[PDB]
């Protein structure tokens, strides 16, 4: 149950 | 029948300014882009847009990559001092 997002 | 692009992005800030999502396992099987903050070093680019799908970063690909090795492969690019520059090769797919 996830939903990964990475800000850089 | 693919359609890939090469976007060269310079180093002109502090960050890269961008937010990725998917990978490995992900609905999203690729990083697609989903924000372009302002300010940033991928803003003055202008050519690298939201939605892109980037398959390969500096020569890598990132196809069977999951999400948390996708994100270790572009933060690295960007720290680099190798390069003044990080390639992208992206898609409208």
């Amino acid at each position: 149950y996830d939903d990964e997002l990475t800000f850089f | 029948e693919p359609t890939s692009t090469l976007v060269r992005v310079r180093k002109s800030a502090a960050t890269l300014g961008i937010a990725i999502e998917g990978g490995a396992n992900t609905r999203q099987p690729l990083p697609r882009i989903v924000t372009i903050q302002r300010g940033g070093s991928a803003h003055n680019c202008g050519q690298l847009k939201v939605g892109h799908v980037i398959l390969e970063v500096n020569g890598q690909t990132l196809r069977g990559k999951e999400h948390k090795e996708a994100a270790r492969i572009i933060a690295e690019a960007f720290k680099t001092k190798e390069r003044d520059y990080i390639d992208f090769l992206v898609t409208e797919f």
